[PDB]
RNA sequence: GGAUAGUGGCCUACCAUGGUUUCAACGGGUAACGGGGAAUAAGGGUUCGAUUCCGGAGAGGGAGCCUGAGAAACGGCUACCACAUCCAAGGAAGGCAGCAGGCGCGCAAAUUACCCAAUCCUAAUUCAGGGAGGUAGUGACAAUAAAUAACGAUACAGGGCCCAUUCGGGUCUUGUAAUUGGAAUGAGUACAAUGUAAAUACCUUAACGAGGAACAAUUGGAGGGCAAGUCUGGUGCCAGCAGCCGCGGUAAUUCCAGCUCCAAUAGCGUAUAUUAAAGUUGUUGCAGUUAAAAAGCUCGUAGUUGAACUUUGGGCCCGGUUGGCCG
RNA sequence: GGACUUUUACUUUGAAAAAAUUAGAGUGUUCAAAGCAGGCGUAUUGCUCGAAUAUAUUAGCAUGGAAUAAUAGAAUAGGACG
């Protein structure tokens, strides 16, 4: 019964057949195709710093309704064009075109967060300085 | 306060066997006024560019600039 | 690695020296000599780690440079000279005669023998060869070669050497019963008779052993060092006679000897 | 190329961050033994676990096991020498029922209090960490000391510090000195 | 979908919440002192109740 | 046979056609140096290992070689290749994956500091030399210890057991303070001595160093999961929040703030990876009529697997161990 | 009395076996992480215990076992034993 070999000598089959099924698992397969190195905008890196190209007013999905304040960024190490979300009340005024900004993920491990569509990254620093310091008026955006 | 101590059998027999850094604490030895390592080294390399006495070399150099 | 190595990282050294972990990156590293560097004992480790007669490694040399120390009678001056098993070491300027001989753990115990006895040692023969010009010779475990030996002397048999003339003065054969010292392995430091030698063609003869307590342990022929007759040592054994006790029996002997 | 001067950590945060039940009990403890934070309980909660594990494993073995007896009685003899295990509860079965406050009680902190000297653990806190203590000749300014049996009859004030003789403190000495240069001359 | 919406009111509300400065107060005790404060308060004297006891009730029911 | 220090298709002549493979050869990929080990704690496992030790390899890329016991060596040479320095324009010279230090790369990593006192190495050698190594500087990588207050006085409320007919009340001990009281201590500052090769910090110690605008603790959160507000003000499907469910369309417990409260605390949050949770990779240990999934069917090789029986039973010896009991 | 499985797998116990790491014994770094120290005394020319133990699940080697599971042997007798 049970539909799998039980023999004392069936170790190869058991070993290989699990090797064969480990592919139906995302994280595994994601780890062996080296997708983070290849497809992902960061190189699998946790952060990446790019240059701001334009501001976006992205409308959120249903059943929400607002304008979701983001920027298009060209990652330095790639040249990759990625769009990231500037968080908190009016922080989009802290960032400007050709600024350079630190981007990070959204803790969704690839996926987009909340209701903002196609935006899988968030702005953490602009022009060397953190936002939750600019926002809190602890420091000021260096006059460039 | 716990420390360590030594009692040699005669002064100069301590003179001998004592690390010279201790003796200078005791006014038992004089401080060698020496060139810093880098300065010592930079000389070892400067002299190294010379083969022989140098006193020949100085004649070599000086004859040139007196015509 | 392009040639012979000259350093010893302090961690790759033999544990049975008991050097500390910290306090430096390197260990002494035995020079080339009588004993295999892993099976040896530098004079620096004896004279400051095992006797505390020195502190600095500098003061080790200053003692040696004073010729203050003989090994096997010859005055040795190399800081990291590789002394070993059955060696003597004689600090004359203080009337001390030792003999590097094993602990009951696997270490080199500070064994003090008399001002006599230091006039000889023992030697396990390693090979017995016909040299050139027909001369025969034996080779002992400390790189001693003695030409013209007793024809009876075969390999593994020990040999009573003097210490200012070479020369064998009686010896012991390897048969059942003899009193044996284990010189390495899991039983290093132990002493016992024989019972059996289990020979194996191809390689590796094991030698079953029994001590003075009816505990039977086994090692490899390589590690066995005959030193005389049953209950009759040809030298002075260290304290405990290399009998070995359990951690249990250890602990009892401690707390009992402890107090009063 | 040196030797990796080894180390390890002492505590162990709880698997579930917000248990109103657990969080209550932890706070009760922090107040009666007069602790500083939750880490000082995590430290002891963790210590306790290995002990119970060490004993959890030894008990599975056949009795009169050469290793069980040595490593057990050695465990028991230590636990008793500090005042956490009862003098005649010397069995591994009784160490698995051991709980946090047993350990927590034996701190210098709750000894300076538990025999005069303090009349408050929070008083006892500041007394220890201000040199006003001496397990014999030795000052001990760590609240988490751990007082051993035959050491219990030695916990007293310092040969230094006003509460032990030789000079009063430097605030007293500034008061009896300001009534001097003034009301005197 | 639509990516070009209005950036006009970037922070409409933070910029119109009437700044009211923080009313000062005595500093609360740090370290052990604070936990002592919490042991005594929360369960030695026992104040406000309901058959459940309550941490932060605003102006009760009455 | 030659060659090598030597074995050997290592090379060469001649001779045969052999050698590996579904028990995976051969080829491909690796963001691959191997191991000692590391992270994760029911067990089994999963993931990781450039990096304190061992082995290997390399010194911008390749090849060649001199010297020597040992090097196919690079702080040796020779050449080609890729760089690239000085120049009186004829020429000459350099290989930091040594230690510092710079440019570049980037999310990402410190001083062009002192010394051979220690640890050990080397030479003709106690003595010289050693950016090995040690020492300090930068250093919230990790890890340990754990200050930011302690105790009283008094005025009310009373935990007040009572006495007890009533503003009648014993009497400690909780809690409240725009009320006061003296005690304590190091964080620092600093004579000295200690420490050190010298200086530095630790340890020790004169003189100092505690009353609130200080010696003033932070970080996140308060709908649910999940511990803690249906309080106040602002906004009005806007701004924003929200890992997930969701909040916001004028009484918002969820945004922006004030106040209060909760949680960890000299540390707390975020992102990325990974482990546990996951019996959602299942050997242990999953699922497959209808939720994902039995090849249309039979045959059949490799694979896995494969009925029963052969000295069973009887009877002794010897010397062991926990418990009866008892001192 | 030494050698001795037809040919094996399996299982027992040992041997050769780096240190560090891990587990874990002792030790009052003032506690602890550590470290491998140290402890006693006439402390004016001394004494003394230490620096354990366990782990390696592959393979090789040595060894006690013969249940389970494989394997060889006499059929035209080209059989065994002396």
């Amino acid at each position: 019964g049970k539909g799998k070999p039980r023999g004392l000598n069936s170790a190869r089959k058991l070993r290989v057949h699990r090797r064969n099924n480990r592919w139906a698992e995302n994280n595994y397969k994601k780890r062996l195709l080296g997708t983070a190195f290849k497809s992902s905008p960061f190189g699998g890196s946790s952060h990446a710093k790019g240059i701001v190209l334009e501001k976006l007013g992205i409308e959120s999905k249903q059943p929400n309704s607002a304008i979701r304040k983001c920027v298009r960024v060209q990652l330095i190490k790639n040249g990759k064009k990625v769009t990231a979300f500037v968080p908190n009340d009016g922080c989009l005024n802290f960032v400007d075109e050709n600024d350079e900004v630190l981007l990070a993920g959204f803790g969704r491990k690839g996926k987009a967060k909340g209701d903002i569509p196609g935006v899988r990254f968030k702005v953490v620093k602009v022009s060397g300085v953190s936002l939750l310091a600019l926002w809190k008026e602890k420091k000021e955006k260096p006059r460039s | 306060s716990v420390g360590f101590g030594l009692v040699y059998n005669s002064v100069a027999e301590a003179k001998k066997f004592e690390p010279t850094y201790r003796l200078v604490r005791y006014g038992l030895a004089e401080k060698v006024e020496k060139a810093s390592r880098q300065q010592r080294k930079q000389k070892k390399n400067r002299d190294k560019k010379i083969f022989g006495t140098g006193k020949r070399l100085a004649k070599k150099v000086a004859r040139r600039n007196a015509d | 690695a392009r040639g012979p190595k000259k350093h010893l990282k302090r961690l790759a050294a033999p544990h049975h020296w008991l050097l500390d972990k910290l306090s430096g990156c390197y260990a002494p590293r035995p020079s080339a000599g009588p004993h295999k560097l892993r099976e040896s004992l530098p004079l620096i480790v004896f004279l400051r780690n095992r006797l505390k007669y020195a502190l600095n490694g500098r003061e080790v040399k200053a003692i040696l440079m004073q010729r203050h120390v003989k090994v096997d009678g010859k005055v040795r001056t190399d800081t990291t000279y590789p002394a070993g098993f059955m060696d003597v070491i004689t600090l004359d300027a203080t009337n001390e005669n030792f003999r590097l001989v094993y602990d009951v753990k696997g270490r080199f115990a500070v064994h003090r023998i008399t001002d006599e006895e230091a006039s000889y040692k023992l030697g396990k023969v390693k090979k017995v060869q016909l040299g050139k010009k027909g001369v025969p010779y034996v080779v002992t475990h400390d790189g001693r070669t003695i030409r013209y030996p007793d024809p009876n002397i075969k390999v593994n048999d020990t040999v009573k050497i003097d210490l200012a003339s070479g020369k064998i003065t009686d010896f012991i054969k390897f048969d059942a019963g003899k009193l044996v010292y284990v010189t390495g392995g899991r039983n290093l430091g132990r002493i016992g008779t024989i019972v059996h030698k289990e020979r194996h063609d191809g390689g590796f003869d094991l030698v079953h052993i029994k001590d003075s307590l009816d505990n039977t342990f086994v090692t490899r022929l390589n590690n066995v060092f005959v030193i005389g007759e049953q209950g009759k040592p040809y030298i002075s054994l260290p304290k405990g006679k290399g009998i070995k006790l359990s951690i249990a029996e250890e602990r009892d002997r401690r707390r009992a000897q402890q107090g009063l | 190329p040196r030797a990796p001067r080894t180390y390890s950590k002492t505590y162990s945060t709880p698997k579930r961050p917000y248990e109103s039940s657990r969080l209550d009990a932890e706070l009760k403890l922090a107040g009666e033994f007069g602790l500083k934070n939750k880490k000082e309980i995590y430290r002891i909660s963790f210590q306790l676990s290995k002990i119970r594990r060490a004993a959890r494993d030894l008990l599975t073995r056949d009795e009169k096991d050469p290793k069980r007896l040595f490593e057990g009685n050695a465990l028991i003899r230590r636990l008793v020498r500090v005042g956490v295990l009862s003098e005649d509860k010397k069995k591994l079965d009784y160490v698995l029922a051991l709980k946090v406050e047993d350990f927590l009680e034996r701190r210098l902190q709750t000894q300076v209090y538990k025999l005069g000297l303090a009349k408050s653990v929070h008083h006892a806190r500041v007394l220890i960490t201000q040199r006003h203590i001496a397990v014999g000749k030795q000052i001990v300014n760590i609240p988490s000391f751990m007082v051993r049996l035959d050491s219990e009859k030695h916990i007293d004030f310092a040969p230094t510090s006003p509460f032990g003789g030789a000079r009063p403190g430097r605030v007293a000495r500034r008061n009896a000195a300001r009534k001097a240069e003034a009301s005197g001359e | 979908a639509k990516v070009h919406g209005s950036l006009a009111r970037a922070g409409k509300v933070k910029s119109q919440t009437p700044k009211v400065e923080k009313t000062e107060k005595p500093k609360k005790p740090k370290g052990r002192a604070y936990k002592r404060l919490l042991y005594t308060r929360r369960f030695v004297n026992v104040t406000l109740v309901n058959g459940k006891r309550r941490m932060n009730p605003g102006p009760s029911v009455q």
